[PDB]
């Protein structure tokens, strides 16, 4: 008569897109609209039982949160998880649920691994995958002529869940895949100035097409020292791989949109400098039912959690949490309705594994794999200007580069340039 | 050092 | 008045040197010998619960494990773990004791992440760590004028403990720690012919001194090939990483010692290839202490757990667990001793690190970090007869390499061959 979800999230901190602050409103709106939904559980009282994924020092922990797991499990025997978002948090967590033969929901867990449902059964992902990347990159490369070298930066602070490698993980594995083409790689520190002179060194010559996913700040700096060594848009491209939209603000308001501008006098060589770089981001979502549930996730969220949600790309995690949870209480009453039980995870997720959905972030498809398809945004400087702005959209679905509001990528050279030079890097 | 791609999600067998 | 000890070992699957058909025995030994101590924990009667760190097809799993490590802390609150030995098993479990300040105790977990006791708190090793196969190798170069550049060759079956990785990870990282030198590594696989055109390649380009991790088969192969490509002891030397001497039989008796025969009329061959080739094994304890541990644990294994212990390097995995828990039942016996608990995890581990003892396995020196060290063999072949011997010895707590029996280190120069060419690789 009970439904019986567990949750395994950052529940005190606050700084994760899927931290319960932010999430836990998401949840309590998709748990308002099932009851007031005669179609979906008739008669259920659906319980939810709480569990924080992270440690002593308030980050998310590789052993707090399959502790909590446990701790749920062996009190309430739930029929579902929600949650992990952090990597490292969720694949231990994902193991026991695999195990237990429970279903695991998560937006976050977006690394290459999770991927593999052999090893995570039950474990669906509403969320982005970084995989889904690599499928942007390739229609990308496909799109514009570049299929033979690429070159790709990125760093990460020691200790946390590693995101600038996850995502680089996830871009180069599907790419190889894909085209088998030649895809360098080089980790570096942001906070070390001697990686900078090894950077610049590998950027002219381990390819033109290049990626960086960085802190704003990092990428920035690079852009500078890159302009400083007469790196332009004539030979060279940059990818800014800034998935939730740090570098930029939110799509609400804030008119216009300006990531090189900084307030240190370096600004006026900054705009320059960007000339040769893109950003790479995740698609906000076009429908008007989201931007009602942002208006209701942020007065719901300042009121039950004392917290407030401000603008951003990272909304689509506790958006697609709403969602994901809608799917599955979708295919739980699918489940009953065919004389089915609430613990058939196997019949329950398939119904949710290859399947179209409608929810507050739009048209959103569950592939064959259990992974949400992931729709991404390509911004460029619009040389008049200087703002960036959306000028290609990635339809992942349907994996197809459409235009937005007639713009042109902007090319010093009127094409994009070639990703291998003249007479070889020499 | 090395790029290891894929090779399990966890701080010890990783690099 | 009884100490609650848990085991989280292999307890079906015996192919583990930490396999619980052959610890167990080891264990139950270590045990009798507590009860007819009046000096070791006087009137206590300690109990032991068990888990399988195995997963459904009997292999250790980092879910198996960690799920039985719960079951068991919450069923009886042990004072002491016990295993696991496999790393990927083992990570996990640790995590867990170092979050619920529990000692814990193996032979196993030899990896190099295994030594941040910052994580892995109160985990005491007292069976080999790969960061002491560095001081070896570190010796070894000092002792040798090899100063340059060296060359790693590794293969692993994929969905194994991964073994030969984390033997080339605790080389690569204190080797590089102590020396600085030019460490060039290269990951393989066995059963893909694809590779070795690539190793050969490798082989003459990227060093003279040559480590390989790999099954005696595969070793011997790229001896044969390193032959027929003209490769001798002149200008190379191939160290077999062979820690457990799989490529060799036992000390006790199959004398003499031959592993490039094989039965396949290559043997003539495979004789004259492997002059260019040592072997570094571990350290067959001396002490006739060993000898009557062997006797009584094969005794033992065979009337208690119907399984036959046979004679060789794994032995030393059992005997380190009997020795460790001994050390910890002194420790205890101390710690109680100064009015303390069997509790104070924290007290009892001090105790036994920084801390030398004497075991069924003769000398064992538990270091600062609480890892005991660990004592090398190097193999080489007599020109005269083709058979190998030992003829190096390496004390780990001293860091001195001893000559055995007054041997020689064949070398077909007279001296090792230099460690770069001569005018340069090309
Ligand atoms: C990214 O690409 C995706 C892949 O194509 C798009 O998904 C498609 O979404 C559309 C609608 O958004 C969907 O169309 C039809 O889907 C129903 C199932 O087949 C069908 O029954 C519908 O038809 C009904 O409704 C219309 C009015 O809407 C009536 O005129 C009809 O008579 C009928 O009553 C509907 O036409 C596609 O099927 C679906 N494609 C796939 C492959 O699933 C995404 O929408 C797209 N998103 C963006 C932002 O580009
Ligand atoms: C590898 O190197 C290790 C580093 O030195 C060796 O450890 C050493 O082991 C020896 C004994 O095996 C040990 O010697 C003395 O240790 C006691 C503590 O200091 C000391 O009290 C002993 O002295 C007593 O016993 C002798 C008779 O044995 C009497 O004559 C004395 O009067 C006294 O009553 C003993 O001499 C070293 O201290 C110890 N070194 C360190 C640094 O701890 C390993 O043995 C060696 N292993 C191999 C196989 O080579
Ligand atoms: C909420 O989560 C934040 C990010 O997950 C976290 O910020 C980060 O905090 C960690 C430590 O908590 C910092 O890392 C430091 O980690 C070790 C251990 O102390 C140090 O030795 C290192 O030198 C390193 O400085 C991160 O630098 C820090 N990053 C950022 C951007 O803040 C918050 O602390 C968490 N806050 C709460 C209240 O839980
Ligand atoms: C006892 O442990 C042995 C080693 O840990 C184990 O041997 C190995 O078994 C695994 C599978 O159990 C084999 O691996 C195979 O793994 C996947 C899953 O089936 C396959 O898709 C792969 O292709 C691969 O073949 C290893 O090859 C095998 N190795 C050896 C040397 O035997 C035993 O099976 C365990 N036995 C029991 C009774 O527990
Ligand atoms: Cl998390
Ligand atoms: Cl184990």
């Amino acid at each position: 008569s009970d439904l019986t979800v567990a949750v395994v999230l950052p529940l005190t901190n606050t700084s994760y897109p899927w931290s319960w602050a932010r999430v836990g409103p998401a949840v309590e709106l998709a748990l308002a609209r099932v009851k007031a939904r005669p179609d979906l559980l008739p008669g259920w009282t659906v319980r939810m039982v709480l569990g924080s994924s992270e440690n002593a020092a308030g980050v998310c922990s590789d052993t707090a949160a399959p502790l909590a797991a446990v701790d749920l499990k062996w009190e309430h025997s739930p029929a579902v998880f929600l949650g992990p978002g952090c990597v490292y948090s969720a694949a231990p967590v994902g193991r026991f649920t695999a195990h237990w033969r429970v279903p695991l929901l998560t937006a976050g867990a977006p690394a290459l691994g999770i991927g593999v449902k052999d090893e995570y059964a039950l474990t669906t992902r509403t969320g982005p995958s970084h995989v889904k990347l690599g499928d942007f990159v390739t229609a990308l490369h496909r799109r514009l002529g570049w299929e033979h070298q690429a070159l790709v930066l990125y760093a990460d602070r020691l200790g946390d869940d590693r995101p600038c490698f996850f995502i680089v993980e996830g871009l180069y594995m599907r790419v190889r895949e894909r085209l088998n083409i030649t895809v360098n790689h080089q980790e570096f520190v942001e906070g070390d100035p001697d990686h900078y002179p090894k950077l610049l060194r590998a950027v002219r010559r381990k390819g033109r097409v290049i990626y960086i996913c960085s802190s704003p700040d990092a990428f920035r700096n690079l852009m500078l020292l890159a302009l400083n060594a007469g790196l332009t848009g004539e030979d060279y491209v940059f990818f800014h791989l800034d998935v939730f939209g740090q570098s930029l603000k939110s799509a609400q308001g804030l008119v216009p949109q300006k990531p090189w501008e900084r307030g240190d006098g370096q600004d006026r060589s900054a705009r320059q400098a960007f000339q040769a770089a893109k950003i790479i981001t995740y698609k906000e979502p076009d429908n008007p039912e989201y931007l009602e549930f942002l208006k209701q996730l942020k007065l719901l969220a300042d009121k039950k959690f004392n917290f407030t949600v401000e603008d951003g790309l990272k909304n689509i995690i506790p958006a697609s949490f709403h969602d994901g949870l809608l799917l599955y209480v979708q295919a739980v009453t699918e489940t009953l309705a065919q004389g089915g039980t609430v613990t058939d995870g196997e019949n329950i997720t398939q119904r949710m594994w290859n399947r179209s959905f409608q929810g507050v972030t739009g048209y959103l498809k569950i592939d064959r794999n259990g992974d949400r398809d992931t729709d991404f945004s390509l911004w460029d400087m619009d040389p008049e200007t200087g703002a960036f702005r959306v000028v290609l959209n990635y339809n992942g679905t349907s994996q197809e580069l459409m235009a937005v509001s007639e713009h042109k990528l902007y090319w010093p050279l009127g094409y994009p340039p070639p990703d291998v030079p003249k007479c070889g890097f020499d | 050092r090395s790029s290891c791609f894929g090779g399990r999600i966890d701080r010890i067998g990783a690099c």
